């Protein structure tokens, strides 16, 4: 009932998709190997939401696995926590798209795309009811990217009325870790506004300030990085896996995160993020979480919310809490925030709760934040556009593959489009 | 499943292929009779594996002087390479792009693109060709010329990365340089994917500084070009945290089609006596690889722009504290970028540490680090050729070793001509732009 | 060419804070209250344009700059300038961007004493540079 | 109910400090560890005044703990009692304000004011019912001097109504421990008349002599100063944190001492004070302490009050005592002083009884004092502060980092003002 | 993480050098290979740590007669230092500031800002430098000069400490040594931040005296400037009672920005024999400091005026006893201080006890004092030379290896006025003020 597939492009993907299974691996309780050693059968009621019941009590991962280089298969599989995935799914190119988004969605990735669509109409078919996709890439390199975009894009006309997550890495505002993003980076964004339902937005600059400042980790490797988007990936799924006073799902926060259909570009956070020896200092209650959700320090997106204004805020909560105490916690910081909240939206507040902790801890949370500051973002890298569009820097590689400049002029005027919405909408009364 | 094979050209080339391919031995537990008593197969890409354990490698070494050749024969690594890679002519083309392009290069061509076949048709994803020659003997120049051309007319689209000696500015073991250098620069302008410029003055500069050997060898300048491929091979050849491919060094490094001449630098050198007295951070690494004295040509970019940049690091390296060294080079104010790009910086990961030669220089370190970085004060280095060029042109010294051996006065001009709308375009790109 | 100057430790030559607000106010027609504020960089470009003609290009700066990476690209251009004039006092943006009162007042009673240094007597109008 | 946020600023605060929350932990029994340790549930009834319940039954205290040196810092994790501490608390620079009140409150100090007031509010946020502040600092280093009436003047800013307590070490007549310390002390006098509600002045001489007589301790080392401060701390306090059969707290020691607004600089006092051999000879009664309290060698403030005139004194006892023999104690100690005390401050003595006594004693006191001979003190100050500002000495290192001379003139004249004041009304009939 | 580097200039700064290291590896238990077999990491201050155990100091030995820095390097202490930080000149300055800071300190100044620029750069808050040398050496005072120049221009505002050799007023090694040192003073008055003079015949009577060592070396001497020089740095390397920076001596020292000459002064100094027989109460140590003759310059301040003055205490100090021979020392009829200074005493505290150097002189105490007062009397003393100078001057005499150096006799007369005119500054705050 109500089964995900998750789809994961690019070498950030696969990694971030291999620690977030192993965090869904230890909510439910499955070994490596894929056998159950859980000992509550909550972790099995609703275990085919991620898992597919092979014969003998193993359960498989409902998850594919797409790249250009089988540098990144090859770790994957090597490393523990890598028999549990059926070996047909790892589908995987010979050279690499090599940063650039026309192999990735044009040349490379026709030649696996349709493996990729095979694959992924058999466990439609397999499936009992199928919910929707949620697909983690990035837009940085070329393969993850491209790849992503044109995965989307088939598998949307080949299902209309599904519903599929993005959880893209958006490049950061001071450093670059390619040259030749901007392109990628507004082709991606271009195949998203159009053909998806809701993005969330990382930055990997925000990510490091968290993991500095909050965790006081000083050697803070991309496994942690990895760990804490893979949290956030559970914390929002978590409504729909286990029971609730208040249950939810995707469907739910999408209807109330997307007032406007072209406005699905969104700010994760969680909490309680502590040091290592700073943990007992310190009681989880209700508006601990709260206070500490609600703040620049704690948002994984490379936009501070006080420069703009906060039109829709989802709230998922997980442990034993009084209701009440929730409902009051988003009351008064509601009421003591009007400034950054729409007043055209009255209860601008989405608020989610689940039963199950997140293990080792006694409860915890989970932020979506759809704020329009991200615009900044986008003017950002649109500008970065023009200066490396208008002098036809980089251009010749995506002619060589065929493509037209009038794709690059028409994306640019719809991002610019989608920069303009933002601010009207920032700019209503 | 990966391979890429590799191309020695002149007895630059096949020196540089002894350091190199004894760096890979060394890095894969080779023995020289190619035998095996954060990997993968990570050999592979280069090192095809026969029905025993024997593995041997994909690389191709040309030379029309049979010295060098019947050294490598004689040599240690005798067993290893297969019989037929070993390619030898009769006379040397004695620094005449003339006769190793038209005249001596013709007669041996047809074997040498057959053994290239030959290797490609039993691969399954090959990437492309490492070229290793220098501008200086007619060998190289002339032969690598012809040999590129012959490639890209028989392989359409494959990544190929040429490795050249620049001639230095002053330190010149010839007297004819500049008119074989010309000749190949514009002949294999239109079929180098990418080319790295290397001088030989530089790499003298550091090894005195830095190593502290007051009387090397042309031995350790191998050893750095070696180490130097081994650290671009590396994202290709073992597991790493941040994976790049040859296409993206391609891709990331080239703004415009004529202009595809970085240049690279390698980091820490230091000697075992020095290997202790201080740490190899990132961030030291980092700054040592963009001060200009640690490059490896003669040109100093404090006077031109970065158009891009690639680092490429291995070991135990931690992201955050490269996104923390990056961002203070960016702070820096002796690198100034261009104006149409904001963002130039490329970052490779890989978690193998980078291997070290018994009997070498250097000293076992923890991280590496190699900076490709596409600039534009290297055009400068190209004016002072079109000079000298033009003073010997000036009194037409030594033009009829060329005349009389296949070659007209025409393509002296048009190379000329060539060279000049290269410096043009250079300029070009180096200014601001209204608005 | 241009002359260029230290600051270390020297009495009766010492400008307090609002001092000094009021003359970058008054040199350049405008209404900052707060000396950090100049970690925009906006006003060293004004004051590099006004102290040489020309020796700048005033298209490339953000006077809307609101964010770190807009005050980088600003202090990338000044030190363009400072490298173009011959003054080789490193700046140290990295504090700079930050907006923190020490290295802010630090590098304007400098940059005082630089222009100080530095300036013939000309009159023109700060808004026609500025746009 | 009624929380209070101790803030301790400078390396003098930070040890005051560190004795204090040491005197409370023996008050209130907690293991340095942070569990409860005690015997009577009256230590638990009101622990949430100064320590905040983490969970797992911990304790740890409501303090902030500011400097510009690590050196404090650690000295302070390193010993006994350090593990209770928030570890986020310890907020410190690195480079010392350097003896300079400029970098203490314009150039160093605002480099950690905004991370201090991030605590602060987040403390302010997760307390019940705040009651107010107390700061721990001196007026003579740069450091304590310059953050403290930094802190002051911004927390005052963000709370008008609250009280806030000053416990300000004063430079001592005969010695200087520095050398520039008559514009800081002018400058943090200033800020103190400004925008505190009252403040103790305490002082190093006055504390040696004490030591010396009183205690006959040949070898006085800042831990027995210390624990006298943080004695005098705990006394003024217990009247909010206990029962008592007259309960006070600090808003009416501030109400009853406080006849105006600027006259606000009290001296405090400590009774019984005994050597070790000497402590078995004497009987602890209710008269011992009285006139043990009203005398020049148990004033704790470098100023004869004979020299001067008693405004107002309040008067808190611990221990079970019987209330007509303390009544009939202050009646006798007034009538027979009358020359000492205003005649237009008709009963002119505040007292608070509390319910548990101190620290292996069977009962004991604490003295407050509002007397104008102080302005002597203030007199002195001005008088050097003149003598270093007639002729511009060191006066450049404060016009260095941007402070201009009206400031210090301007303070001068409002500390000349209260001294005018204190000898107006000392002269009023 | 609280960083401060030193300085080393001359041949008297490397061997002072030599002596503050030997004590500063004796005192963080640190064997001269660079490894460890009241404590915070203290020695984080100082020394810089590998990835192994081995720790190097954050110093640089620069000076033009490689003699000293060859027996430094062939010495014991060998292994500790990194290799760089010991550069070496050519040819010594041979007592001419003109030698010294034109023509030959000029081709290695770069090499040093270079050193210092790479071990600022890696620190993390850094407060500033120590700069050992001397006033007479050409070496010394006139790159010395050089360098307080270019690191104002670099570095803004950091603290920038000079331990110089004042000359002595009749116990001279050279000839020269006036016109080095009005040179040196005129062109560092505005870049030394506080200059703490010290005096060699001075030093002599101390040892003479107390010592009991009728024949002492620079050995001993060099012993005791690193014994101030540790008890400076205490506060700032250990835990204390009363903790002190580099910003408070700068600023507790120094009332107007010309004078900022403080002297030094350290008790107690007795032998091992002696080491008995008194207590060392800190009021008989104070007595000593405050005696003229345990002072390190010939200037008897009982003919001047106390300005200001900084005692730093190390060991097992009760504060009451301080304060207490404080007020005592106040009341004596030898200590007047000037009429705007009603309170020229700052006290700071450590409870680390001073370190004994095995084979020494001193003996192992458990109190320990150190004296920087900023007096009148020193004055005097620039008024001698001030004297010799003009005699010197009277003829013209040595005035040719100057000019023909790279030098201007305008040079030699605007330092004659600007001395003079500190003269009549010091002067002038002698004085006492009206009402
Ligand atoms: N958060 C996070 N981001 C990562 C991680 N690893 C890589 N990234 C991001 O992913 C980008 C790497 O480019 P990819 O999209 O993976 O490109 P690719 O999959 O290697 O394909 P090619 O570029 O053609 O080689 C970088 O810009 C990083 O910002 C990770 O471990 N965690
Ligand atoms: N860095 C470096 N350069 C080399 C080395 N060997 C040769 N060279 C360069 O090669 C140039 C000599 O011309 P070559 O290309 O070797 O000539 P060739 O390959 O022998 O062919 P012929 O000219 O016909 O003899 C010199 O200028 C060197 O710069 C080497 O081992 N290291
Ligand atoms: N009663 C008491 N007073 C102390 C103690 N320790 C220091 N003091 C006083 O505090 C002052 C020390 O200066 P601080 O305000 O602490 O200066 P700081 O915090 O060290 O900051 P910087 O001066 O910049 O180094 C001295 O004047 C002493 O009189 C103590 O243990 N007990
Ligand atoms: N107290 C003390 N003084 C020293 C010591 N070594 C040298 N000096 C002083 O240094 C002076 C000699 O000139 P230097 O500064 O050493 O000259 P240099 O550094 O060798 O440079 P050149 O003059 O070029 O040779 C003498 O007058 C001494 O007073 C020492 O070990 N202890
Ligand atoms: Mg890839
Ligand atoms: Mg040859
Ligand atoms: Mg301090
Ligand atoms: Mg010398």
């Amino acid at each position: 009932m109500r089964e995900i597939v998750h789809i994961q492009a690019g070498q950030c993907g696969n990694q971030i998709g291999a620690k977030f299974w192993e965090v869904i691996s230890d909510e439910h309780g499955i070994d490596p190997s894929g056998n159950y050693v859980g000992d509550s059968d909550l972790q099995l009621e609703r275990i085919s939401v991620y898992y597919n019941e092979a014969s003998s009590h193993k359960y498989v991962p409902r998850a594919i696995l797409v790249d250009l280089e089988p540098g990144t298969m090859d770790s994957v599989r090597s490393g523990a926590f890598g028999h549990l995935f059926r070996p047909d799914n790892f589908i995987f190119g010979q050279s690499g798209a090599g940063n650039n988004w026309a192999k990735g969605h044009y040349t490379e990735g026709a030649e696996l795309v349709d493996s990729v669509l095979d694959v992924v109409r058999k466990e439609c078919e397999n499936c009992d009811c199928l919910q929707g996709f949620q697909l983690t890439h990035s837009l940085g390199g070329g393969t993850g990217s491209g790849m992503g975009t044109l995965l989307i894009s088939k598998v949307r006309e080949e299902y209309p009325d599904r519903i599929m997550n993005t959880f893209s890495v958006v490049p950061s505002p001071k450093v670059s870790d390619t040259v030749v993003e901007p392109y990628n980076a507004t082709l991606s964004i271009h195949q998203l506004v159009e053909n998806t339902d809701e993005t969330y937005c990382i930055d990997n600059e925000a990510l490091y300030d968290i993991c500095f400042r909050t965790l006081k980790l000083a050697t803070p490797t991309y496994g942690d990085l990895n760990h804490l988007v893979s949290a956030t990936m559970s914390g929002v799924t978590t409504s729909l896996r286990f029971p609730g006073q208040l249950n939810a799902d995707l469907r739910k926060l999408a209807v109330n995160m997307v007032p406007f259909p072209r406005l699905h570009f969104f700010m994760p956070g969680f909490a309680p993020l502590t040091a290592r020896g700073s943990q007992q200092y310190r009681a989880l209650t209700v508006p601990e979480l709260t206070q500490q959700m609600f703040d620049a320090k704690n948002m994984m997106a490379a936009c501070d919310p006080r420069h703009g204004r906060y039109l829709t805020v989802a709230t998922v909560f997980r442990g034993r809490m009084s209701m009440k105490e929730v409902d009051e916690q988003m009351l008064a910081i509601q009421s003591k925030n009007s400034s950054y909240f729409v007043e055209w939206i009255p209860n601008n507040v989405k608020v989610a709760v689940c039963d199950i902790p997140p293990r080792g801890l006694k409860m915890s949370s989970t932020f979506i934040g759809n704020s329009t500051a991200i615009q900044e973002l986008f003017k950002r890298i649109s500008e970065q556009f023009t200066a490396m569009f208008r002098r036809k820097a980089f251009l010749h590689w995506y002619t060589g593959e065929g493509m037209d400049e009038m794709e690059f002029t028409e994306a640019e005027s719809n991002m610019n489009d989608l920069v303009s919405e933002y601010q009207q909408y920032q700019d209503a009364t | 499943m990966r391979e890429c094979i590799s191309i020695h050209v002149g007895q630059a080339g096949v020196q540089i292929g002894n350091a190199c391919w004894e760096l890979y031995c060394l890095e894969h537990g080779i023995q020289p009779d190619g035998q095996m008593p954060h990997h993968h197969d990570s050999f592979n890409t280069f090192f095809s594996e026969t029905g025993a354990g024997k593995h041997v490698p994909r690389a191709v070494f040309v030379d029309l002087e049979p010295t060098v050749i019947d050294e490598v024969r004689t040599g240690t690594y005798r067993q290893l390479f297969h019989p037929e890679q070993l390619i030898t002519g009769k006379e040397d083309a004695a620094n005449n792009y003339a006769r190793g392009h038209y005249t001596i290069g013709k007669e041996i061509i047809d074997l040498v693109l057959d053994r290239i076949r030959k290797l490609a048709d039993q691969c399954t994803g090959l990437q492309g060709f490492l070229v290793f020659h220098s501008f200086g003997g007619g060998t190289g120049s002339g032969f690598t010329s012809l040999l590129m051309e012959r490639l890209s007319v028989d392989y359409g689209k494959k990544s190929k990365l040429e490795f050249s000696i620049y001639p230095a500015p002053q330190v010149s073991t010839a007297v004819v340089e500049p008119y074989n250098s010309i000749l190949t620069t514009h002949t294999t302008l239109e079929h180098s994917d990418c080319a790295f410029m290397v001088d030989n003055e530089a790499i003298y500069d550091i090894c005195r500084r830095n190593l502290d050997i007051e009387r090397p060898t042309y031995t350790n300048l191998n050893r750095l070009i070696s180490q130097i491929v081994s650290s671009i091979t590396a994202s290709l050849r073992f597991d790493g945290a941040l994976n790049v491919d040859l296409t993206a060094f391609q891709t990331n490094l080239v703004p415009y089609p004529r202009i595809h001449f970085p240049l690279a630098t390698y980091a820490p050198v230091i000697s075992a006596e020095k290997a202790y007295h201080e740490q190899l951070s990132v961030a030291e690494i980092t700054n040592a690889c963009f001060e200009p004295a640690n490059q490896m040509v003669k040109c100093d970019p404090r006077h031109g722009k970065y158009m891009a940049c690639c680092l490429l690091y291995r070991g135990d390296v931690v992201p955050k504290d490269v996104n923390a060294a990056i961002a203070t080079i960016k702070t820096k104010r002796s690198i100034q970028f261009v104006d149409w790009c904001p963002t130039g910086f490329k970052v490779g990961i890989n978690y193998q540490p980078p291997t070290v030669v018994p009997g070498g220089d250097l000293a076992k370190v923890q991280r590496a680090v190699c900076m490709l970085s596409n600039t534009t004060a290297i055009a400068e280095a190209w004016a002072r050729l079109d000079h000298k060029f033009d003073l010997m042109y000036a009194k037409r010294a030594f033009v009829h070793w060329y005349v009389g051996e296949g070659m007209e006065e025409g393509e002296f001009s048009e190379a000329r001509e060539d060279m000049a709308a290269l410096e043009k375009d250079y300029e070009e790109v180096g200014v601001d732009s209204v608005e | 060419m241009a002359v260029n100057v230290y600051s270390t430790s020297v009495t009766s030559e010492n400008l307090s804070r609002h001092d000094m607000l009021a003359w970058v106010n008054d040199s350049l027609h405008l209404n900052y209250t707060k000396i950090e504020q100049l970690c925009s960089g906006a006003a060293y470009c004004q004051f590099m344009d006004m102290l040489f003609p020309g020796c700048v290009h005033l298209r490339k700066v953000k006077f809307q700059a609101k964010l770190e990476h807009e005050y980088i690209h600003n202090f990338k251009v000044l030190q363009a300038a400072f490298k173009k004039m011959g003054v080789d006092k490193i700046i140290p943006v990295e504090k700079l961007v930050k907006g923190k009162f020490q290295d802010n007042f630090e590098f304007i009673q400098w940059f005082k004493k630089f222009f100080d240094a530095n300036y013939d007597g000309k009159d023109y109008n700060p808004l026609l540079a500025r746009q």
